[PDB]
């Protein structure tokens, strides 16, 4: 909720680039922070390669140019050796043109990982176009760069890996292990390959197109009943196991007759541990997993998306929605039936289509989490939904609505079809969140703001004029006065000491319609008093106290209903600016306006 | 109110060859649909009618692609394209657009055959039959192709035909020859009151009748 | 399996009714029309009506109104029709059938005989037709049955209990005055008769009548 | 229940539910009438039902000889409906449909074209003329079309080295190129027609095992007029041996935006196969709905279990078993055809915000549905009457207006017309 929705970065790279198809964060080492956007159908300086796809450096700090591409591959097509020229020779071996690189990108530490999921080459064999997908990997920001593609081997063919599309899905470990989604392989059963990064280096030999990666983990052919289920259309890593060393989530989306199921591999050893099952034949359950603990107890949840998803009008008729399951973990293990689903209520708006984990994003201490509708909103430019943690697990109502504040084009906007949160970007202890809108060819760098909670209240010691009754004067007449007094407690850290407060407490408030207002203040002889107040982090009740009079008329009418007074506050929107220029936010669940009332005999 | 002719009684037609059968109509079966409502049937001997074409072109099931329906909006033929044994029958016509629904008088299909002249015989009056006060000359005429005989008898000489009786069988399955039986039947009286009893049969088999003969004084 | 059972044949006298019985089974019957067709020797098929099993739709050829009334049951899938003043006109062959507007009579019904005839049951006069002089067309010589004097139909005719059958022909019968007659002959190489026994074989079961006729030179 | 802290104005008491009082507090009724008021003075502006349009279900009565008109058979009664309706109150009303015996019926015959078809395609040769002779058995006037489909022509459905991209299989296999859609024949009478130029069309082949029908579908249901769908009856017939690609399959090939619904031929071809989506079941639900096309899922026994539960998710479909050579097409169609057109099913559409339905069916045999099964009946054979009684409620004032919003029994364009108008106002 206290996402900076009013006035967030806008990074935009090149025209139909698809400039946000993926997000990072990046920082190499310690807070040499930037964003990475990766942009698969962008055009580089590569020899014959068209449109191969970058990914784009974008250092957080001001500056004039936005974005540069980083270089990790600058070279066009190796040539096939075989036959260099010998009769006839001019034949590339790979083909790069188009290759989409970039539609996955990564980071961890120093390291990151970009990858090409339609990258594909003729074999050094018969003529092949086996797109076998490609990662680059670059480690020690940018010293050295090396390729991983474990799907480019001697089994070459739809029938063994050569379908592959290895990177079309990836993440690292938090040992920085590189994880693999190819849902092509052994005819489009899908593989999870995984290797570390030095297992990678140890290997990488760009004179051979197959390098066999020592150690490397692998899902296993199975028979061919289990054809066409793409295993590893998306990957998400976490806790699932006893042990220490982080487990592998992986879309099955195609899976059980089409009924999709999301698999837990053992990080250490490729082993099935877990499945969950889908709940509707196309629903694409598992097109999206991600994993975070969600209600604050340790152990590391689970959150599949299913966009397709059908459902009933209550009115009966059917509708795509889109639907976010939530399994969680117990001592025991993980419960084989979800424990929470969420659902769209936007048509064709698919809700389950990407999901990231914030961490605590309101610092309430419960981890959050982020779910895009790319095609929800009154226009279908696309939506980006945040729902609350908490104790019994995910909040089923959203805290937040992020959508895009342009508007719509001819081509549609896939506003949060791409999502990375969970880390911070500026100086305070709050995370963030860049969401992907490549349709337009943009990324929005979204930041969390402070949070401030405060409570008032408001009570009057004398609650009856006494008409007759009148104990203070002020020009000459005595009037029939009371004390008016309220306090306030404002709280949260990662703020300023003392907290600017506004408060305005109107005399009256319904009869202010144009009519007669009854009560006014002692002070300045109105009914209205707008003030400023410093208040202190963790400070006592501050209070005020002041006189608030009924008016010396035998001559105003309306003697029968009561008087009633109305305080509300906000944050001073002044003098803010702190670390950067990020005003704080009132907590949503505090009152900032409260009612009473002062009545007569 | 609609009049089918079927101006053919009967078609006779060598197997392996295709036959048209024609039907007419007073009144044209072409609805504004678009759909003309002339139906054929099939009465195979001895069972019931069976539908063989329905709205003037369409086959009903079970029906082989031999047969064929067509036709004007008043004017309509089916056709056989290879006559088996188990296309012999009666092919009615029917229209089914006005009340009453009217069926033509139906044309018969028969196997062609080498042609046969009849074997006749003729029989006495029995002891049995003469004793309760009745007399009848039996003359069977078997196994003949074509269809067409025509019997006379005589009594001492000249013709009569006041007693006679007679009763064809349909086309034989087995050799496709037609036969047929014609019974004098008098009083015993009027019996005993002649001497000689004949049956002249007249086929196309011959220019002279095959004549058979009885004489009740003959020892 | 769509399936019309009509009722047995039936044997009625001059003036009086009679009501014929269709059963409708392998199809909802009150989604087609029954249609009522007459078959007379000699005047091919004539459409009498259809009816509505579920409502109460009728349509009479009116050359028939007073004549057939027709009536359904819904609750046992049978239709029927009733024959009334019955006269000579009134003896053929009544076949049920079904029809939709769209296709017409695709199923029939086995057909229902209707005589009508003053007559009585009497059992068949068997008399033998034993040749005036020993004559033949070929080495084979006739022998014959005459059946007559009886009513109604059947009655069968074989010979030597069936053990012969190959060259028998047996005539339709005819109406006498008002009883049937009716003729059968048997061909049999010359050698097997006298020597061998020829006798016909004459069953009228509507009589529980058997006789037989051994046929003796002369 | 209204017993409790509930009291306000004028028009506000009224819609607050049924037995809510006010003498000119708001409790109840037989404690606000058991009390001292006359029911003179007393509030109750109570719903009414009032049938505007309202042509009897045709009968048979005119007998064989009437050849009906395709526009005169009525097959659902009401047709047009004004219900005045009250907060709280339900205003119910029932609807006869009557199954006509005879409806002109346009059937779109859409196969699968990959190699596994070349025995099955050789057998569809003939099948114009044997189809348009059975159909004739169940319809006046029926038309066939046909049209091919294989796969999306993108990596990494295809294989796209320049060889297989002109024969996707093997040396002797002839295979023609990969397509997307390609309507044959759009709908025509002339069921030889169809023979010949059936009899015209290459078999072709592709790389993965699920094809590309849902992008045909599509199109056939989208492309009105170049398929030539009159307002009758529609069936399309789809027969595949394989699974297939839907929304989401797309990102493979790069492909992302979600199918349009909208029609994109030229020259009889699909041509945005690269650039749309698979359409999602949903989708093809919305446009197969909307286009009222009945489908009847055509495919191998292998892939039964699998197009069973598609049947279930699409409304108006039925499947069966098709053999290897396809030679048992003809009574799979007319099996499938029974069962569907001896089925309603009653949908509606969309209702405003504090308006809502109930069905109530009452079929043969006392079999009576409730609840989502009050809006089916089976075992409807031809002449059938089946009743509905569908039970309309309202929470509260929304819509000073009124709402046409229509029922409807899937597959047919005959409606119901039904007028909801409101009642706020005080008297
Ligand atoms: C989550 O959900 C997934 C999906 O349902 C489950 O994963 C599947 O589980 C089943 C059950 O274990 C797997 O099938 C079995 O596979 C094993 C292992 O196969 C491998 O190892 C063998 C032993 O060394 C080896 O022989 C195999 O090689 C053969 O097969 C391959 C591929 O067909 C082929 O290339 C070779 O030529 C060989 O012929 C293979 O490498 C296997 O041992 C099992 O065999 C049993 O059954 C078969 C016949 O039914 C019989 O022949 C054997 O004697 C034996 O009885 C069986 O096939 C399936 O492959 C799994 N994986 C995937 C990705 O689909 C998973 O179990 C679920 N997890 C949980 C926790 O529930
Ligand atoms: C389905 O509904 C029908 C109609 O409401 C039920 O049939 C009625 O039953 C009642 C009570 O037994 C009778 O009084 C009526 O005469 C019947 N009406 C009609 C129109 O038949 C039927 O019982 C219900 N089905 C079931 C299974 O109970
Ligand atoms: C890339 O360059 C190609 C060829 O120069 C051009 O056709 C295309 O428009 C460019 N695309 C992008 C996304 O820049
Ligand atoms: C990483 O490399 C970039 C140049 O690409 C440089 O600007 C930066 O200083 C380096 N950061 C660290 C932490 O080494
Ligand atoms: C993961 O794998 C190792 C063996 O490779 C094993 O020790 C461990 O128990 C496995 N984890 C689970 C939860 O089974
Ligand atoms: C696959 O889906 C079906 C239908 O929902 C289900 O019954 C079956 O158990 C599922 N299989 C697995 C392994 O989950
Ligand atoms: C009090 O409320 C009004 C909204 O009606 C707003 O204009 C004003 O700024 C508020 N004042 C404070 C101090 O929050
Ligand atoms: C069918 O009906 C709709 C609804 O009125 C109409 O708009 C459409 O043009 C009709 N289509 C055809 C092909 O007649
Ligand atoms: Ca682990
Ligand atoms: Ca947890
Ligand atoms: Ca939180
Ligand atoms: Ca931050
Ligand atoms: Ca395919
Ligand atoms: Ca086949
Ligand atoms: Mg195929």
């Amino acid at each position: 909720f206290n996402l900076d929705a009013e006035a967030p970065a806008v990074l935009s790279g090149p025209p139909g680039s698809f400039f946000g198809f993926s997000v990072e964060f990046y920082r190499p080492g310690t807070d040499g922070v930037s964003v990475l956007v990766g942009a698969p159908k962008a055009n580089t300086s590569q020899p014959g390669v068209l449109q191969g796809g970058a990914v784009y450096l974008c250092p957080w700090g001001a500056s004039p140019t936005q974005c540069t591409p980083i270089e990790f591959d600058s070279k066009g097509s190796r040539l096939l050796e075989s036959s260099l020229s010998s009769s006839e020779g001019e034949e590339p071996v790979e083909y790069k043109s188009l290759q989409w690189f970039g539609a996955t990108v990564r980071a961890h530490g120093s390291s990151i990982l970009a990858c090409a999921p339609l990258y594909s080459w003729r074999t050094e064999k018969e003529p092949l176009s086996d797109p076998v997908g490609t990662c680059y990997l670059s480690t020690d920001n940018f010293t050295r760069i090396l390729e991983y593609a474990p799907c480019r081997s001697d089994f070459s063919w739809a029938a063994g890996q050569g379908y592959c599309q290895g990177g079309f899905s990836a993440e690292f470990t938090k040992t920085g292990r590189v994880v693999l989604g190819g849902p092509g392989s052994y005819f489009w059963q899908g593989q999870i390959l995984s290797a570390t990064q030095e297992q990678i280096a140890e290997s990488y030999y760009p004179e051979y197109l197959i390098n066999l990666v020592q150690g490397q983990l692998q899902t296993r052919q199975a028979s061919s009943i289990y054809d066409d289920s793409y295993l590893g259309y998306s990957v998400a890593v976490g806790e699932f196991s006893g042990d220490d060393t982080e487990d592998f989530v992986a879309g099955v989306p195609k899976g059980n007759l089409t009924y999709g199921y999301v698999t837990i591999l053992n990080g250490s050893d490729i082993r099935s541990l877990y499945n969950f099952s889908g709940e509707q034949m196309a629903s694409y359950f598992g097109y999206a997993v991600a994993a975070t603990d969600v209600n604050g107890d340790g152990l590391d949840d689970l959150l599949v998306g299913a966009p397709l998803l059908m459902d009933r009008t209550p009115d009966g008729r059917p509708q795509e929605v889109g639907r976010v399951y939530v399994y969680l973990q117990h001592p025991a293990g993980i419960e084989p039936t979800p424990t929470l689903t969420l659902t769209g209520h936007d048509e064709f708006g698919r809700f389950g289509s990407s999901l990231t984990p914030l961490g605590d994003l309101d610092q309430d201490g419960y981890n959050d989490v982020a779910i895009g509708a790319p095609f929800g909103g009154e226009t279908q430019q696309g939506v980006v939904f945040v729902f609350p943690g908490g104790p019994g697990g995910l909040g089923s109502k959203p805290s937040q609505v992020l959508q895009p504040l342009w508007a719509a084009s001819h081509t549609p906007d896939f506003f949060g079809s791409a999502l990375r949160g969970g880390r911070d970007l500026d100086g305070n202890g709050y995370p963030d969140l860049i969401v992907g809108s490549f349709g337009v060819d943009k990324a929005v760098v979204y930041r969390g703001r402070p949070i401030v909670s405060a409570s008032a209240s408001l009570t009057i010691f004398p609650a009856m004029f006494n008409p007759e009754e009148r104990s203070c004067s002020l020009e000459g007449n005595p009037v029939a006065c009371i004390n008016l007094s309220f306090c306030l407690n404002a709280s949260g850290k990662h703020v300023a000491d003392s907290i600017g407060f506004t408060v305005e407490l109107q005399l009256d408030w319904q009869k202010q319609k144009g009519g007669v207002r009854r009560a006014l203040f002692l002070a300045s002889r109105q009914a209205t008093l707008t003030q400023t107040l410093l208040i202190q982090n963790g400070a006592r009740e501050d209070c005020r106290e002041m006189k608030i009079y009924l008016r010396n008329e035998s001559e105003f009418r309306d003697k029968l209903s009561p008087i009633h007074i109305a305080l509300n506050f906000s944050l001073d929107p002044q003098a803010p600016v702190d670390s950067h220029g990020l005003r704080p936010a009132l907590h949503y669940q505090s009152k900032s306006r409260i009612e009473d009332k002062a009545q007569i005999l | 109110d609609i009049v089918m002719t079927q101006a053919t009684p009967s078609i006779p037609v060598t197997p392996g060859e295709s036959v048209s059968i024609s039907c007419r109509s007073n009144k044209s079966l072409l609805h504004s649909n678009g759909n003309t409502y002339l139906y054929w049937f099939l009465q195979r001997p001895g069972q019931s009618p069976r539908l063989l074409i329905f709205r003037m072109s369409n086959l009903a099931s079970g029906v082989p692609d031999r047969f064929s329906g067509s036709g004007s909006g008043t004017a309509f033929t089916l056709r056989i394209s290879r006559v088996e044994a188990a296309d012999v029958g009666i092919y009615f016509c029917l229209q089914h657009l006005e009340y009453p629904f009217t069926f033509g008088a139906g044309t018969k299909l028969e196997l062609k055959r080498a042609d046969a002249a009849p074997t006749v015989s003729i029989f006495p009056p029995s002891s049995e039959q003469l004793t309760s006060g009745g007399a009848s000359v039996v003359c069977f005429l078997n196994n003949f192709y074509p269809k067409d005989i025509n019997v006379k008898w005589k009594i001492d000489g000249s013709e009569r035909q006041n007693g006679v009786l007679n009763s064809w069988t349909d086309q034989d399955s087995k050799d496709s020859t037609y036969s047929m039986s014609s019974t004098l039947t008098l009083t015993k009286d009027e019996y005993e009151r002649h001497n000689s009893y004949t049956c002249e049969a007249t086929h196309k088999t011959s220019t002279s009748p095959i004549v058979k003969s009885f004489n009740r004084n003959e020892c | 399996q769509v399936h019309l059972q009509q009722s047995g044949a039936e044997l009625m006298k001059p003036g009086a009714s009679v009501k014929i019985s269709c059963k409708a089974t392998g199809y909802t019957f009150t989604s087609y029309w029954i249609e009522w067709v007459k078959q007379r020797p000699g005047h091919g098929l004539e459409w009498l009506g259809e009816i509505l099993p579920g409502s109460g739709y009728i349509h009479y050829n009116e050359k028939f109104k007073g004549k057939a009334t027709f009536t359904t049951d819904t609750s046992s899938n049978t239709a029927y029709m009733q024959l009334s003043s019955l006269t000579s006109e009134d003896s053929a062959v009544y076949y049920c059938s079904r029809a939709l507007a769209l296709y017409a009579m695709d199923y029939w019904g086995q057909g229902t005989s209707v005589t009508v005839s003053s007559a009585k049951t009497t059992p068949p006069s068997v008399y033998p037709l034993a040749p005036g002089s020993a004559a033949q067309t070929n080495s084979m010589v006739t022998l014959g049955c005459l059946v007559k004097g009886y009513f109604p139909e059947p009655v069968t005719v074989t010979w030597n209990s069936g053990s012969l059958s190959s060259g028998v022909h047996t005539f339709p019968a005819v109406l006498q005055s008002d009883l049937y007659t009716l003729s059968s002959s048997v061909t049999v190489p010359s050698s097997t008769w006298p020597s061998e026994t020829v006798t016909c074989n004459v069953a009228h079961p509507a009589s529980s009548t058997k006789v037989d006729k051994k046929i003796v030179p002369r | 229940r209204c017993l409790k802290a509930n009291a306000k104005s004028c028009g506000e008491c009224i819609q607050a539910g049924p037995n809510c009082g006010w003498c000119t507090r708001c409790d109840d009724l037989e404690a606000l009438k058991k009390k001292g008021c006359p029911p003179d003075d007393i509030e109750n502006p109570r719903g009414s039902k009032d049938i505007k349009k309202n042509k009897n279900v045709t009968n048979r009565s005119k007998g064989t000889a009437e050849k009906l008109k395709p526009e005169d058979i009525h097959q659902i009664q009401p047709q047009q409906l004004v219900l005045r309706l009250r907060s709280g109150e339900p205003q119910t009303f029932t609807l006869k449909f009557k199954r006509a015996e005879d409806y002109p019926i346009d059937l779109y015959y859409l196969m699968d074209l990959s190699y596994s078809m070349k025995d099955d395609l050789e057998n569809v040769k003939s099948l114009g003329t044997d189809l348009m002779n059975e159909m004739r058995r169940i319809t006046s006037d029926f038309r066939i079309g046909f049209g091919s489909f294989v796969e999306k022509t993108v990596m990494p459905y295809i294989s796209t080295t320049p060889a297989k991209l002109r024969n996707p299989c093997t040396s002797e296999q002839n295979c023609t190129t990969p397509f997307s859609y390609k309507n044959v024949l759009s709908l025509t009478n002339k069921g030889e027609v169809f023979n010949e130029l059936v009899g015209k069309q290459r078999i072709s082949g592709n790389l993965d095992s699920p094809e590309g029908g849902f992008d045909a579908i599509m199109q056939v249901a989208v492309c009105g007029s170049l398929i030539g769908w009159r307002n009758v009856t529609r069936l399309l017939v789809f027969s595949t041996d394989a699974g297939f690609h839907f929304a989401g399959d797309g990102k493979l090939g790069g492909i992302v935006l979600p199918n349009d619904g909208q029609c994109h031929l030229e020259n009889n071809m699909y041509t945005m196969s690269h650039y749309y989506d698979y359409p999602s079941i949903a989708h093809l639900v919305q446009k197969l709905s909307e286009n009222n096309i009945q489908t009847i899922f055509a495919v191998t026994e292998e892939f039964q279990p699998v197009y069973k539960e598609l049947k279930n998710l699409i409304p108006k479909s039925a499947v069966g078993t098709l053999s290897a050579n396809s030679s048992n097409v003809i009574q799979l169609i007319i099996d499938a055809y029974n069962s569907l057109s001896s089925e309603v099913i009653l949908e509606n559409g969309k209702l405003s915000e504090g308006v809502t339905i109930s069905y109530k069916s009452y079929c043969k045999n006392g079999v009576n549905g409730t609840g989502e099964n009050g809006r089916k009946c089976s075992n409807i054979s031809i002449g059938d009457e089946v009743q509905f009684e569908i039970s309309i409620t309202s929470n509260k004032c929304p819509k000073k207006d009124s709402d046409s919003f229509k029922i409807r029994p899937l597959g047919f364009t005959e409606e119901v017309e039904v007028i909801l108008q409101y009642i706020c106002e005080c008297e």
